RNA sequence: CUCCGCCGGCACCUUAUGAGAAAUCAAAGUCUUUGGGUUCCGGGGGGAGUAUGGUCGCAAGGCUGAAACUUAAAGGAAUUGA
């Protein structure tokens, strides 16, 4: 179906397209929860890695940060 | 800028006007859904569906292909049940058929169940 | 004599065609004018109108003569025709041959009460043509036709007895007046009605049942 | 349509397009008549046929074409 | 009657054009409705390169073009054949 | 087992380049095409064209007497196509230039009443288009994929542009006519080769 | 301005067609000939006629024409044109294909057919 | 830089199933089948944006704004000619 193209207020049932997701660093093997739109300069409290970066879309994740939604 | 029951029943007009089957209307009210009732009571509308993802709603309408103008009377007038004739001289095509629409208390209806059951209200609309 | 050169030319001639019904059920285009004058046969033709233009030249001006010929038994079928000759007799000889081809259906109805014989125009029904509109309305019974000269005659020769008619724009332009009055007459069946819900069993076309003479 | 003493007063009921409803005219030129042949067996063709009309409106809007494709998918 | 489209110049969502002058009369008229002409041509013509090419000291020396750009108000611009009077149709043309 | 009819033609079609179309599509063209290359040419679904090819039979075959179809083609590459296609199925075959009044004009000597008419290409053949508005002809038509359908019945999604897809579409309508017809039994000996369908470039 | 009108050439066609065989590429013989079978008003007429004719038949000679319809040649471009090969030219078995048409024959659910193959 | 999609702009091209007196217009469409909301504004041509009163301005002038009288057309779009 042709929905997931359409814009997020224009479907059948209006749905957001953002997502929180579980990110995880190198230095520090525990699991953040960030959003997929940050805002914000965001550093995980253990290894004090800058983690992803504010942009006018989906945040900018840093170098070798695996991810996945959830 | 909105008052509803005028954008659902002239994307009808137009949607059926141009021979679509399916039309969609995106706010809905209780009064458009009981206007649509007396639609299909009447036969010039197949079945229709109240799509709820959360707000004022929305509904999608089958068209059967036999309307042929459907609208409102915007600025509802106060219309007694001794000048239900008038207006239907004025709006309807004959005396033969076609139906004004009458917000009463005793819910909507349309004309001719007005004049059965003697009572009158305000115009909403109509549709032949 | 005729000597038809079209197929429903022939099937007329050969007189598998009694009325106009046959052709109208399937929007045949009729191109012969014999075809109208042996499946109507008291048709009545009337002038309404000679109407001198004139195009300037070098030498002068050039004039020719336009005529408007309504058509049509009074009982329930109508033509229009226009012709332009360089002399009237062959103007309105023309005009006649045009308004036989152009002989449309006319659907009545009645006002109120299904009694007798139908009078009236359906339903509310407009007709448009440059800036002339005219409404005709359903009239009670013996109630007259109220309209102007021009429509008058045209709904006389339509058959409709009783009517209420009402005119916007130039109707001093008589040619606009008179196409609009049969542009109105000739929707009348195009109106979707509850009686006409029906669904249409569909028949075989004039094309397909004499395929085998043809 | 019917007198009220029963009888039919109208002349040449007339077509209704299998698309959109519309009716058919006397002078709507524009409008075509499909008469499609039913295949059953051995020969594949005998004297039977399904019959659709399509008026000058859709013709002339192009979807002629969808709206036959729509209406021949009715199984029988 | 309104002749064009466009109303003669090509402005959309401005208020304002600035003006230019006419090169042959100096006539003020607006930069996107005067008529524009880059001409790419050379120092002189091809019956005349040759007595100046033979006289070039330098091998492989190529002689210059003069590169302006020409501004003509409407009214010159169609007195001197630049662009011409067309039919209706051919109005709407702008290749 | 071996192929079925249905499978054969699909090969034959794939092999005479019908599924390739063109760079753009008409909106109304767009229920045929399955999906758009990196090239930008669309493909077209080869099963919606053999399904409107078997639509297009049972109305041809359904016409009484074939004298009463017309076919017709304004490209060089389509004479000879519809000239075989109109000696094996007994329809008239107009091949080039078409006469304008050829349907509306009665007092002309080229004058015909066709009960059906079958076009190469809405794009080139247009004049018989629009005289067909004009006269309640049905008309039929092989439609690319930028092919604009007003006034065309029936359309036939194909690349209409190249000189084995005319031919082989040509060919293979003839086929299921004459399949209907009961002229070729079931069974798919016959004997008429596809290469009679290509034109011959002098 | 020796534009010839349109009775002339009309006729030098006219009569190409019904006697090609009996003309020939000189004047004076088709002038003789021309006046065997067709009755004209004045002798510069027919020379003019004639005239028309003899250029008309030496690029016949020559090629291919407009209007006119020689039997001779409308059969031979007909004998000719019912041309078949010694086997169809159009061959099922090496057809190759990229990936969007497999990828539709997938859906069909043809997906093996024999002679597809990936480019 | 290339391809695809979604919002939002300035526009453009093709087309009536539309509208219009037409020129034209994808909004100048959804109008005798006439009713989404709201503000301004017209009522044959002149006299006349004049006279007068008020008001603002240093002034030039701005805003507001008649009457007597006069007149059968003035005017819009398109066509054929010259
Ligand atoms: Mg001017
Ligand atoms: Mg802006
Ligand atoms: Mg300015
Ligand atoms: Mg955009
Ligand atoms: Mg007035
Ligand atoms: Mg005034
Ligand atoms: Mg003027
Ligand atoms: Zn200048």
């Amino acid at each position: 179906e042709l929905e997931k193209l359409k814009h997020k207020k224009k479907r059948l049932v209006q749905s957001p397209n953002s997502f929180f997701m579980d990110v995880k660093c190198q230095g520090c093997f525990n699991i953040t929860t960030v959003f997929s739109h940050s805002q914000t300069v965001v550093v995980c409290p253990g290894c004090q890695t800058v983690l992803c970066q504010p942009t006018g879309g989906k945040a900018r994740l840093t170098e070798g940060c695996s991810f996945r939604r959830k | 800028g909105r008052r509803i029951l005028n954008d659902a029943l002239r994307t009808m007009v137009n949607a059926e006007r141009r021979g679509k089957a399916t039309a969609q209307l995106q706010p809905i009210s209780g009064v458009m859904i009981s206007f649509l009732n007396i639609m299909k009571h009447r036969g010039y509308i197949k079945n229709f569906e109240v799509f709820d993802p959360h707000r004022v709603g929305k509904i999608t309408v089958e068209l059967q292909g036999r309307i042929k103008d459907c609208k409102a009377l915007t600025y509802r007038q106060d219309l007694r049940a001794t000048e239900i004739e008038k207006y239907r001289t004025r709006m309807l095509p004959t005396r033969q058929w076609g139906y004004v629409v009458v917000t009463t208390p005793n819910g909507v209806l349309d004309h001719e169940e007005a004049i059965r059951q003697n009572v009158g209200g305000q115009v909403l609309g109509y549709f032949h | 004599k005729w000597v038809p050169v079209t197929k429903l030319g022939r099937l007329v001639k050969e007189g598998r065609f009694t009325k106009m019904e046959e052709i109208y059920l399937h929007s045949l285009p009729v191109k012969e004018h014999q075809i109208v004058e042996t499946l109507c046969p008291g048709l009545k033709d009337e002038v309404m109108k000679i109407t001198p233009v004139q195009k300037q030249t070098r030498a002068g001006q050039r004039t020719r003569f336009k005529a408007f010929v309504v058509v049509g038994d009074s009982n329930g079928h109508v033509g229009l025709g226009v012709k332009c000759a360089k002399e009237v007799a062959t103007a309105i000889r023309g005009a006649i041959i045009l308004a036989k081809l152009s002989i449309v259906p006319v659907r009545r109805g009645y006002w109120g009460n299904k009694i007798g014989l139908p009078h009236t125009v359906p339903c509310k029904v407009t007709g448009k043509c440059g800036s002339v509109t005219v409404r005709m309305v359903p009239a009670p019974r013996g109630s007259g036709i109220v309209a102007a000269r021009v429509p008058k005659k045209v709904l006389q020769f339509a058959g409709i007895d009783d009517v209420f008619t009402s005119s916007r724009g130039s109707t001093k332009t008589l040619g606009n007046f008179v196409k609009a009055t049969f542009d109105c007459l000739m929707k009348t069946y195009g109106f979707l009605t509850p009686d006409f819900w029906r669904e249409t069993t569909f028949t075989k076309a004039p094309y397909q049942e004499f395929t085998d003479i043809l | 349509m019917q007198n009220e003493v029963g009888d039919m007063v109208d002349l040449y009921v007339p077509r209704k397009c299998s698309a959109t409803n519309r009716i058919i005219t006397a002078k709507d030129h524009a409008s075509v008549q499909i008469n499609i042949g039913h295949v059953d067996e051995n020969g594949l063709y005998d004297g039977r046929f399904t019959t659709f009309a399509l008026s000058g409106f859709v013709r002339a809007q192009g979807d002629a074409d969808g709206s036959l494709d729509r209406l021949w998918q009715k199984r029988k | 009657t309104f002749k064009r489209r466009n109303g003669g110049r090509n402005k959309h969502g401005r208020g304002h054009v600035k003006y230019i002058r006419c090169s042959n009369c100096a006539k003020c008229c607006p930069k996107d409705k005067a008529i524009k002409r880059f001409l790419v041509r050379n120092i002189v013509e091809q019956a005349a390169v040759r007595d100046v090419q033979e006289a070039c000291v330098h091998d492989g020396y190529v002689l210059p073009k003069l590169y302006a750009k020409v501004h003509h108000c409407v009214s010159c611009a169609i007195h001197a054949h630049i662009v011409r009077v067309r039919s209706r149709e051919n109005r709407r043309n702008r290749e | 087992r071996a192929l079925s009819q249905k499978e054969q033609d699909i090969q034959m079609m794939l092999a005479a380049d019908v599924h390739l179309g063109t760079k753009n599509c008409d909106f109304q063209m767009e229920r045929y095409a399955y999906k758009r290359r990196s090239d930008g040419i669309y493909i077209i679904n080869l099963g919606k064209t053999w399904e409107k090819l078997q639509l297009a039979a049972r109305v041809i075959v359904a016409i009484e007497n074939p004298q009463d179809i017309i076919v017709q083609s304004a490209r060089p590459y389509g004479q000879r196509a519809v000239l075989k296609f109109a000696q094996h199925t007994g329809a008239n075959a107009i091949a080039g230039r078409h006469t304008p009044g050829t349907f509306t004009n009665q007092m002309q000597t080229s004058f015909s009443e066709p009960r059906l008419l079958i076009l190469t290409d809405p794009r080139t053949d247009h004049q018989p288009i629009k005289e067909s508005a004009l006269g309640n002809i049905p008309t039929i038509a092989f439609c690319d994929t930028d092919s604009p359908m007003r006034y065309v019945d029936i359309g036939i999604p194909a690349n209409n542009k190249g000189r084995n897809s005319i031919g082989c579409l040509y060919w293979l309508l003839a086929r299921m006519v004459l399949q209907m017809r009961g002229t070729i039994l079931p069974g798919h000996k016959w004997d008429v080769m596809v290469d009679l369908f290509f034109y011959r470039d002098p | 301005g020796r534009v010839r009108t349109k009775t002339v050439k009309k006729t030098s066609r006219q009569v190409i067609e019904k006697y090609y065989s009996r003309m020939t590429l000189d004047f004076h013989t088709n002038k003789k000939v021309l006046e065997e079978v067709s009755i004209l008003q004045s002798k510069r007429l027919r020379n003019k006629v004639a005239g028309f004719t003899t250029h008309l038949m030496r690029r016949i000679q020559r090629g291919p024409v407009r209007g006119i319809s020689l039997k001779l040649q409308e059969e031979e471009r007909e004998r000719r044109m019912d041309f078949v090969p010694e086997k169809s030219a159009l061959e099922v078995d090496e057809i190759r294909v990229d990936k969007e048409t497999m990828d539709m024959l997938a859906f069909l659910g043809m997906a093996d057919l024999p002679g597809v193959e990936r480019a």
